[PDB]
DNA sequence: AGGGCTGATCGTGCAAAAGTCGTGCCAGCCGTCT
DNA sequence: AGACGGCTGGCACGACTTTTGCAATCGCAGCCCT
């Protein structure tokens, strides 16, 4: 399936996501040090059978179902700085444009 | 295969080169010879195919000596089983604590 | 929602007919139009199909007079197999065109008596005649009619059976005559002139002459169709480079000199 | 011109069904067809470094093994720990039971208590998600790692202890009655459970190479563009002209006959390739006849598509079109879909229309998007919404579409506000 | 891995894990056995080199 | 330029040509009031010369003779229906030239159903098909020509009045051979040159006053057919004669 | 001297049984309110 | 605290699809059997 940016990264703290906007990119003018998340991207996973284990896990937790994996863009280590501006290009035929 | 990694460039295609291209050539050529002889083929075509096969094996061993094999869109030669032994970029190099 | 372009005219009869069409629109009953030749009854029927039928309902305009061979008219009813020279594939489609829609016809006078009787025995019960051996289909199709001749006239002639004439004519929609409309006729003429000026892609105004209007009043114009208006607009088109045209030609053979 | 069973005209054509023709169709085997063509061309006579970084973490399994080895463990203890670590899934839950591990040990001295102690030492491993049990146990481990100041931690622990079934069925009434749950306290507990890192091992496996095949192209620049169906990837192989000339110049009559047979086979292959290309072009034209309408209208506005109707429009054989549809992929600006996915299911719709089952499913998904988060929309509510849309789809059809859309159950999807 | 080709099973050794290519006999409890539907020794991945 | 076939020096001919040029700029039905042997597609040739689809020539080919069932089949052709097989829309009148202008002749012989189909063709109408539904709509202009006064036939009730009226958007009257008197000599000279070219004759050796008098006295029913026959006879005779040879006439029957 | 008879070359389909989907519908069950 | 309701899912029956399993007879004429 296609991969989209919607900032729904599992197995991550709210503080790391505390600076992320809804579409996933960071606000203009921020600062960053280390390996902080910049753009939130996930990878879809293949569907499974009934499989009562994660069926129960989804029934209790939900909204993840292990459907996606954490594949977000992060700053390389030993790098600290501040952002100037962002830019995104979308091909014709796709009009998600959450914050484009 | 552990010595000849797939090394995907684009992820879509593994594109193994310089280690499996010549293997692919020799494998397909040998299969063609091997079903060819059992079909009672005429002499001309079988000797031509065997000459192709011997040339391919030679190129797999040493390409620089005999023949010139190049990759897609690149005219540079291939790195044969002897190429990764000899020269500044062989196994013996970088063996001396490189 | 979407309204087809129509000529503007002060014809309260036309508005009453439109209101009656709207009233019968929720209704699903046979509709008969008394439209004479060139009255554009087909346009009225289509406008009905916009509202009288369900939204985006199938429509079909097949004229019985257009039928060539009565054997083909039989083929207009579905043939299963073993019909005509080639029985490989058979799909009349008229009943399929009928299914999920209404039925519209023009000049239903010319039909053979057998054709009309079969039409009655199909419409009244709702079952579909099949040329090939098959169970008939009760296709729910409305029926709309538009003919010139009087129904009692054919009854006196006997062409339509009493059962057929009755069950065929459930509602009557008399089309106003073109000669009946005088001021509405002039307004529709002006509107058609504007539409023709737009169509011809001529920026200059068409223009009219009082003598031309008097002559048009003299013209019988039995057909209220755009065709008579198109003929008038063509007589105008024969004149160019003048803001207001003068005179007109009744027929091309007329005034040959 | 209506006589029946008259004089029969002489047939001037034949079916000529050949297994060669069927193989030429290849059911549009595409890459498989390419491999078959390569095999035939090999069987047909007279026919035709990188960077290599090699560096990646072993999904923390190597990291876990090192950390366990980093901790001081006895040789037997190290072996037991390695065996336990081997019994780790990507999610982080143990596939084998403790009894299975003890049986794999095959030692009379090895016991359940020692195995449990080893697992518990292994359970508190280096990374999160090393519980090797249900996520509730992993949730307990996370809560132990989490500060005790978190509200409703004791209530969450009590619920996870033996009231897990109550949480699974979202039976708020019975769960609250049993656990004396306060109003909106369950909301706080649910919010805390949201930050429980379910499937922690999935995040560790951040690497995920992309897999996609070009196949057909639906770029359609400026509308109706002839986006070739991977014309570059099409083999278009040809026989050896020089060898053919040698066969033409063969002195031996038998050799010349063999060369002629090879040339006939090559002509058959050329005809097969030309037929494949022509079928691809015709299918592209037929799809483009209505693909733009579907793309602009949307997935929920998808008209039904009939393979027989498409073949009739293309005027080719219906069975041929059906065979071509199989094992065919068409990448589009919207995305890559199968030819069957390109085709649309048939379902009745109101107002003299036909609605695709996928169209109804997309409409139902859009409706499910517009729903109260606390209470999921009922299938009866979905049927009412469909009736509002006028798609002539009842409760059964709505349920089928929901199964296609994997809509959760109304009670299961129901949650507190 | 392909069948009787480059980068294949039953040749050059087992796959990334002890799990067999077919899918059965996937456990360290199997140490030297070989499955029937697939012929692969249940061993480490390093031996592939 | 269409080789300017049958260049008529008559002023009425020039006016008719200008009107035809105006009609070809248009894409609406138009009636050509012609007569037998007169204006045999020459006006149609001029229209194609001035057609909006100048690059893409129209079907033309208005002239056609066929049975009633045959004409109906020419209107509607389906592969399964009728005797012929595997050929649907075998005539393909609209399929012959998209847009352009559909051309018809001898509409008098057309049946009432045939006339009704013609009328539906005159307005925006769907194609005719023996079986199924023909939602296919191919826009194309209309041209037609008959030698009779259809006003009488409508008065006689031999043709659809609606078809006669709507088709008669603008009747293109045509002049016959009897109409052409002064241009007759020019047409004869042009035909002589064309025959000398085709018959490999060195040139037009010349005419005779007796030959001109006989040609004038000749009824000459065809506008060019009489001219064609006279030219053929003169080419056959003078080719051996290498002289005017008085008048050479062609008769279906010869005695003594 | 007369009969047998042998293999070259002979090109876009389909249909019929099977399968499978659309749609409707009944039977039980749990959440609930009486 | 037993019944209202809606779900869900199995169960069924027509309507559309679709896949595989299907190729002689030549017109040459020389060779072999009789
Ligand atoms: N009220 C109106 N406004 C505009 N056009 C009209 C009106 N009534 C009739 N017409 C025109 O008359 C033409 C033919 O009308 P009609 O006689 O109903 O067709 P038919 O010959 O099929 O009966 C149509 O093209 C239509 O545009
Ligand atoms: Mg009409």
């Amino acid at each position: 399936g296609p991969e989209e940016i919607t900032a729904d990264i599992p197995n991550v703290g709210e503080a790391a996501l505390s600076k992320l906007d809804e579409s996933g990119i960071v606000y203009i003018g921020a600062e960053v040090t280390g390996g902080d998340i910049l753009v939130g991207k996930v990878t879809p996973k293949g569907e499974t059978q009934l499989t009562p284990e994660e069926k129960l896990l989804r029934a209790i937790f939900g909204e993840k179902a292990s459907d996606v994996k954490d594949s977000s863009l992060r700053v390389p280590n030993g790098v600290s700085g501040t952002v100037i501006d962002v830019q995104v290009f979308t091909r014709d035929g796709v009009e998600k444009d959450k914050r484009a | 295969p552990d010595l000849r990694p797939l090394v995907p460039l684009d992820g879509g295609r593994f594109a193994t080169s310089d280690l499996n291209d010549l293997y692919r050539r020799v494998i397909n050529r040998n299969n063609r010879l091997k079903r060819l002889l059992d079909l009672a083929a005429p002499d001309i075509i079988v000797r031509n195919e065997k000459r192709m096969l011997q040339e391919a094996v030679d190129a797999l061993l040493d390409n620089g000596r005999r023949g010139r094999a190049i990759t897609g869109s690149n005219k540079r030669p291939l790195k044969s089983l002897a190429d990764m032994i000899k020269g500044k970029q062989g196994r013996f190099r970088q063996n001396l604590l490189g | 929602a979407e309204y087809k372009d129509n000529l503007l005219g002060e014809a309260n009869s036309f508005l009453e007919v439109l209101e009656q069409v709207s009233h019968l629109a929720p209704l699903d009953k046979p509709v008969l139009i008394i439209g004479e030749r060139g009255t554009g009854k087909e346009l009225i029927a289509s406008r009905l199909h916009y509202l009288s039928s369900r939204w985006q309902g199938p429509f079909i305009s097949l004229n019985c007079a257009a039928l060539n061979e009565n054997l083909l008219d039989s083929e207009l009813f579905g043939h299963e197999a073993g019909a005509f020279t080639g029985a490989q594939k058979r799909h009349p489609g008229r009943f399929e065109r009928a299914d999920g829609g209404t039925l519209f016809l023009d000049e239903l006078a010319t039909a053979p008596m057998m054709v009309q009787e079969k039409l009655l025995r199909v419409i009244e019960y709702g079952e579909l005649e099949r040329v090939g051996g098959s169970q008939p289909l009760q296709v729910n199709v409305r029926l709309v009619c538009a003919t010139n001749a009087d129904l009692p006239a054919m009854v006196n002639e006997g062409t339509f059976r009493a059962d057929l004439l009755d069950r065929l004519a459930f509602d009557v929609v008399q089309l106003p005559p073109l000669r009946e409309r005088e001021s509405d006729i002039m307004l529709m003429a002006e509107y058609f002139a504007i539409q023709m000026c737009r169509e011809i892609k001529l920026p200059l105004f068409p223009g009219f002459t009082e003598r031309a209007r008097e002559t048009l009043l003299n013209y019988r114009w039995p057909g209220n169709i755009r065709e008579l208006k198109n003929v008038v607009e063509r007589s105008v088109y024969r004149h160019g480079t003048s803001d207001y045209p003068l005179d007109d030609i009744i027929i091309d053979p007329f005034k040959r000199r | 011109m209506k006589q029946g069973l008259q004089l029969r005209l002489s047939q001037q054509l034949a079916m000529t069904p050949q297994l060669q023709q069927a193989i030429r169709l290849l059911q549009l085997s595409t890459l498989e067809l390419q491999q078959e063509l390569q095999q035939a061309l090999e069987s047909n006579p007279l026919l035709e470094l990188p960077v290599y970084q090699g560096e990646t973490t072993q999904t923390l399994q190597d990291y876990l093994m090192w950390q366990v080895e980093l901790t001081p463990f006895t040789d037997t203890d190290r072996a037991i720990a390695t065996s336990i670590v081997d019994a780790v899934d990507d999610t982080g839950y143990l596939t084998i039971q403790i009894e299975d591990i003890v049986d794999s040990i095959g030692d009379d001295e090895i016991g359940l208590e020692e195995v449990e102690a080893v697992l518990k030492r292994i359970q508190r491993f280096d990374p999160v998600g090393v519980a090797a049990k249900d996520l509730r146990d992993c949730l307990l481990i996370q809560l132990s790692q989490f500060a005790k100041e978190t509200p409703w931690l004791e209530e969450a622990r009590l619920i996870i202890s033996d009231h897990l079934d109550l949480l699974a069925n979202h039976d708020f009434r019975t769960l609250m009655r049993v656990t004396r749950l306060k109003e909106e306290v369950l909301k706080e507990a649910v919010n805390l459970i949201q930050s429980l890192d379910p499937r922690p091992g999935q995040s560790i496996q951040t690497s995920e190479p992309e897999y996609v095949i070009p196949d057909v192209l639906v770029r359609k620049v400026s509308g109706r563009w002839t986006v070739e169906l991977n014309a570059d990837s099409i083999p278009r192989l040809k026989i050896n002209q020089q060898y053919a000339a040698m066969g033409n110049s063969a002195r031996n009559d038998a050799d010349g006959q063999f060369i002629r047979s090879n040339l006939q086979e090559a002509r058959w292959l050329i005809k097969s390739l030309e037929s494949r290309n022509d079928t691809l072009l015709r299918v592209s034209r037929c799809i483009v006849e209505q693909q733009q309408a579907f793309f602009e209208q949307g997935e929920e506005y998808m008209k039904p598509m009939v393979l027989a109707d498409i073949a009739q429009a293309v005027e080719m054989h219906e069975s041929t079109i059906s065979r071509v549809t199989t094992q065919k992929y068409l990448h589009s600006p919207r995305g890559i879909f199968e030819l069957k996915y390109f085709f649309s299911s048939h379902v009745n719709t109101e107002g003299g229309g036909e609605a695709s089952s996928t169209a109804i499913r997309a409409l139902v998904k859009k409706l499910i998007a517009a729903e109260n988060p606390a209470k999921p929309l009922s299938d009866s509510k979905l049927t009412s919404m469909l009736s509002e849309q006028g798609i002539m789809v009842a409760r059964r059809t709505v349920a089928k579409y929901r199964e296609s859309l994997s809509i959760p159950p109304s009670n299961q999807r129901k949650q507190l506000v | 891995p392909e069948r009787d080709g480059l980068f294949c099973a039953r040749i050059f050794g087992p796959v990334k894990d002890y799990e067999c290519l077919c899918g059965k006999y996937k456990r360290l409890k199997h140490r030297g056995v070989i499955c029937e539907k697939c012929g692969v020794e249940v061993t480490q991945t390093k031996v592939r080199r």
